């Protein structure tokens, strides 16, 4: 999810926009 | 801002910048 993907490893803005709406 | 290790409210910070009027969800377990 998104604390793997962005906190434990470095966050991206293609993931971020994985979780708006 | 976005390309680091991001927790927590800075996290959340992220998210509601990058989303704008979309919205968001915050998932993290």
């Amino acid at each position: 999810g998104i604390v793997e993907q962005c906190c434990t490893s470095i966050c991206s803005l293609y993931q971020l926009e994985n979780y708006c709406n | 801002f976005v390309n680091q290790h991001l927790c927590g409210s800075h996290l959340v910070e992220a998210l509601y910048l990058v989303c704008g009027e979309r919205g968001f969800f915050y998932t993290p377990k």
